[PDB]
C-alpha cells in the first residue's frame, strides 16, 4: 500500500511565475541638463561712443 | 547661453520586463496644462503693463 504520486496533479511547474515585466528602471535615471542663457537676452551695451 | 544644464535630456531607461498588475488608481490632473491660467500669469501682468 505504498502511495502511487507520480506529477499526478498535472505537471506544469508551480503556480509560479506569470513573468511580471521588470521594465528598465536598472538604467541611469536622465541627465536633466537644460541651461538657461540669462545673459545674452539683454543686450547691455553702451552705444554712447 | 547653453542648453541642457549637465547635458541632460530623458535617455531611455528600459528594466526587467516586470508583470506586476497595477490597479492605476489615477491622480487625475486638472492640470494637463492649465496653461489658460498661464497665458493667465502673462495676463495677470499685462494687466500690470496696460495700469503702468
Amino acid at each position: 500500500r505504498s502511495v502511487s504520486s507520480s506529477s499526478y496533479r498535472r505537471m506544469f511547474g508551480g503556480p509560479g511565475t506569470a513573468s511580471r515585466p521588470s521594465s528598465s528602471r536598472s538604467y541611469v535615471t536622465t541627465s536633466t541638463r537644460t541651461y538657461s542663457l540669462g545673459s545674452a537676452l539683454r543686450p547691455s551695451t553702451s552705444r554712447s561712443l | 547661453y547653453a542648453s541642457s544644464p549637465g547635458g541632460v535630456y530623458a535617455t531611455r531607461s528600459s528594466a526587467v520586463r516586470l508583470r506586476s498588475s497595477v490597479p492605476g488608481v489615477r491622480l487625475l490632473q486638472d492640470s494637463v496644462d492649465f496653461s489658460l491660467a498661464d497665458a493667465i500669469n502673462t495676463e495677470f501682468k499685462n494687466t500690470r503693463t496696460n495700469e503702468k
